[PDB]
RNA sequence: GUCCGGAUUGGAGUCUGCAACUCGACUCCAUGAAGUCGGAAUCGCUAGUAAUCGUGGAUCAGAAUGCCACGGUGAAUACGU
């Protein structure tokens, strides 16, 4: 059986660290990975950020200004889709906080090409 | 550039020189006023007969050294690259680096 | 950083040109064609007497070439002969009447041209290069040269990386418009790939202007 | 526009094709690369296979057509969208 | 005031005023004025109809207001029909006189769209 | 300047007043070098001031720019390290151009068809401290 | 949204060139979009400068809003690091 220990606190051990194959019972394979604690994405270009988040093609192109950083740029249509909540709000604020984390950590001059 | 186009240009201006004549009568027949238009019809007609590269806006200053189709200068007959060797060596005679 | 062409940029002060006929626009062109082929027709055939510099200074009816040769007796073969061979020669590619009249180098190892052509020439006969540079400069200062710097560019002795090797001794102030600074550039084509060479040789300033 | 003093243009090779089609009858559609023609009254209900420079598309001249160049009738762009 | 065409011109220079209509320009409407000899300075208010008719009957010589708008629509009409390179760029709804289409034509395809 | 705090050069006066502020005023005024026209407004809104003010315009447009010249403005400042302002006193130099500037600007927002009238109108508000051009020089005094 | 703006489009032309359909420049008549001073942000410039007004040249049969040059008018500001 994989390693089980139980959590302590605020957040639990890291039991798992390996990344294992195993071959599903009826069909396929599944593969057991080692907890994370940050899923940051610094490679990523902004651009690709506004591509993830699926609810924002409904409004590419939509915004006044081409450039839309859809804060509080005028014409941002997300801003005024996520206004009568057609988004969802706390998508829109992860986008805003995960775009201003990559600009603490595009502090290394380290490539990631 | 390929010995082609070097070629190729000097025959245009050996063809365009012999036809010159030729080709300078027919557009007078052409544009002249007065003219029978069925003259002027034939005259149109023989025109287009002769070889296209007789006509003499059909050829491409080069490089006379190089044949670069680009950047030629009309004094010299040379690319711009050229003409800077030749001056800065004192070839190109009164031609130094200019300053105002 | 880039440097100007050294002889380039003293034309008006210390340098003379190397073609003083004068003609306008109609005929500027074909002038420079003629002279050009003329002269690499003649450093083709003269490639063994050592030429420096070919004058060429027209008359209305007539073509003027001026050799400068460190081998007067080489170029003029036997009786003038061969001089007036290729007087004939450049007779034809120019179509004018043609007149030849050689002239001496008395310092060939102050001639920015034959001393890189020099180089070159031991360069291909595979020779390590630093002695031929080193040599060169220090014939040169022996002379009674106010300074020279050589300059070798290339696969130095068949490197898989090109890299420069320079060597200056006296005095080569580049910037002062008033000296008296020789500069050629020559090249040598080894089994490896092709060498460049480059000669600064300052002989003095020279106070008063052109003349 | 070209001129008026020189009138319509016309390639003569063109023009033999089609004097030799139109007095011979109904012919087969005249294989031709001149668009720079222009489309003459007499060639009224011919066809002229054109070329667009990959091929010779068929043009099937009306009288509406008289007073244009030949190649305004083939395209040499596919284009479909994005 | 009434002039032929279904538009009303306003009370302003003549010349200017006479431009209203949809077949006449600033040369063409001199040219109607300099041939009803009004001069161009007057306005179209204080202007008797004894001249308005004559304005009008001038007017009447020239191709203006629908039937002009009918003879192009039937031009362009009869270019899309031919088949012709300026036929189907009109019927895409394109630049028609070579213009760059690459980056700003705005002006035949409309706004930004996505 | 960083190394040699460079002196201003000088105007040359009015050839109509004699007045080095009058020169100051049209080449505020001036719009791409096109310094006649300039002096063609300039002397009509002074002429048309005079004729509401009465006698003296020249001197009109003196205590008209005096009625809404600024004695104290904040000024900005990073020897915090964060952005501070600070309420300053300008030297007569250059409270004279802050003024000049200020009523040309009102101006051009005042439109009412002709700069000539604009500039006229500006002025005999700014004569009497009123027109906006004195309310925008209370402003920034309130922001000491 | 004008006697602003000139895009676009119809009609009719001129010229160069063997040849202006794709794909030239220009003229005439007609047409008269957007645009009413431009978000965050960002650029140039310390004086005959910026700004504005024209003129010329190279390339070139033809094809300059680019480039390289020429003059006309001609400012504002600089406490300070
Ligand atoms: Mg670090
Ligand atoms: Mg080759
Ligand atoms: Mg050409
Ligand atoms: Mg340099
Ligand atoms: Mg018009
Ligand atoms: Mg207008
Ligand atoms: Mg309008
Ligand atoms: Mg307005
Ligand atoms: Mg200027
Ligand atoms: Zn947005």
């Amino acid at each position: 059986l994989t390693n089980d220990i139980s959590d302590n606190s605020g957040l639990g051990q890291h039991t798992t660290t390996a990344a294992r194959l195993y071959h599903f019972p009826h069909g396929g394979d599944v593969i057991d990975s080692p907890g994370v604690r940050e899923f940051g994405l610094w490679h990523l270009e902004p651009e690709q950020i506004t591509q993830g988040f699926v609810e924002f093609h409904d409004y590419l192109g939509l915004c006044k200004y081409r450039d839309c950083k859809h804060d509080t740029d005028p014409g941002c249509a997300i801003r005024e889709a996520v206004e009568e909540g057609k988004i969802a709000e706390t998508r829109f604020e992860n986008y805003h906080r995960i775009l201003e984390s990559m600009a603490q950590v595009k502090t290394r001059k380290n490539f990631s090409d | 550039a390929k010995q082609s186009m070097k070629a190729r240009e000097v025959k245009r201006v050996a063809l365009a020189d012999k036809y010159f004549a030729k080709r300078a009568e027919l557009k007078a027949i052409i544009s002249d006023v007065n003219a029978s238009d069925e003259d002027r019809w034939n005259a149109v007609l023989k025109l287009q007969t002769l070889p296209r590269d007789s006509s003499p806006s059909r050829q491409r200053n080069r490089c006379r050294q190089t044949g670069r189709p680009h950047g030629f200068l009309r004094k010299f007959g040379l690319s711009r690259i050229k003409v800077r060797e030749a001056a800065m060596r004192g070839e190109i005679p009164g031609l130094k680096k200019a300053s105002w | 950083g880039q440097k100007v062409h050294p002889n380039g940029i003293r034309l008006g002060i210390v340098k003379p040109w190397n073609s003083t006929w004068f003609a306008n626009t109609k005929e500027f062109a074909d002038n420079l064609d003629s002279d050009f082929k003329v002269r690499q027709y003649l450093t083709k055939e003269l490639a063994k007497a050592s030429v420096s510099r070919i004058v060429i200074e027209r008359p209305a009816k007539s073509i003027r070439v001026t050799i400068h040769t460190a081998r007067p007796g080489i170029v003029i073969g036997k009786k003038g002969e061969d001089v007036e061979k290729l007087r004939k020669v450049v007779a034809d590619i120019a179509g004018v009447p043609a007149q030849i009249n050689i002239a001496e180098v008395r310092k060939p190892e102050l001639d920015a041209k034959l001393v890189a052509d020099s180089i070159t020439s031991q360069l291909e006969r595979r020779v390590m290069f630093r002695r031929a540079m080193k040599r060169a400069v220090q014939n040169a200062m022996r002379l009674g040269a106010k300074g020279i710097k050589v300059e070798v560019s290339g696969r130095l002795g068949g490197a898989e990386i090109a890299r420069t090797e320079w060597y200056r001794e006296g005095r080569v102030p580049l910037h002062t418009l008033r000296a008296d600074i020789d500069y050629n550039t020559s090249e040598a084509h080894t089994t490896y790939g092709v060498i460049g060479v480059k000669v600064w040789i300052f002989k003095g300033e020279i106070l008063g202007g052109m003349a | 526009p070209r001129s008026l003093k020189k009138g319509p243009f016309i390639d003569l090779h063109l023009l033999k094709k089609v004097e030799k089609a139109v007095e011979s009858g109904d012919k087969k559609p005249l294989r031709t690369w001149s668009r720079r023609s222009t489309i003459f009254p007499n060639m009224i209900g011919l066809t002229i296979a054109v070329h667009n420079g990959r091929q010779h598309v068929p043009v099937f001249v009306t009288d509406e057509m008289v007073g244009h160049k030949l190649g305004e009738f083939a395209p040499t762009r596919t284009y479909r969208g994005h | 005031a009434r002039i032929a065409g279904i538009n009303i011109p306003d009370h302003k220079h003549a010349v200017i005023a006479l431009t209203s209509i949809y077949g006449v320009g600033k040369t063409r409407s001199k040219a109607i004025l300099a041939a009803a000899g009004i001069a161009e300075d007057v306005k179209i208010s204080e202007l008797s109809e004894g001249q308005i008719d004559t304005l009008r009957d001038e007017v009447a010589k020239f191709v203006v207001e629908g039937d002009l708008r009918r003879e192009i629509s039937m031009s362009i009409k009869r270019l899309m029909d031919l088949g012709c390179y300026r036929g189907l760029r009109h019927r895409r709804g394109l630049p028609v006189r070579g213009q760059r289409t690459k980056t700003n034509a705005r002006t035949r395809k409309g706004p930004r769209k996505p | 300047p960083r190394r040699r705090v460079i002196g201003q050069r000088k105007i040359l006066p009015d050839p109509k007043f004699g007045s080095e502020l009058l020169a100051k005023f049209v080449n505020i005024l001036m719009v791409d070098g096109k310094k006649s026209t300039a002096e063609s407004i300039v002397y009509s809104a002074l002429e048309t001031l005079a004729q509401r003010s009465g006698k003296s315009e020249l001197e009109a447009f003196e205590v008209a720019l005096e009625n809404v010249r600024p004695t104290v403005e904040v000024k900005s400042r990073r020897v915090g390290g964060s952005t501070y302002q600070v309420p300053v006193e300008v030297r007569p130099v250059r409270r004279n151009a802050l003024a000049m500037r200020w009523i040309v600007e009102a101006a051009r927002k005042r439109g009412d068809k002709s700069m000539a009238l604009r500039l006229a109108n500006e002025l005999s508000d700014a004569a009497e401290n009123k027109g906006t051009a004195v309310k925008k020089r209370e402003d920034v005094h309130r922001m000491a």
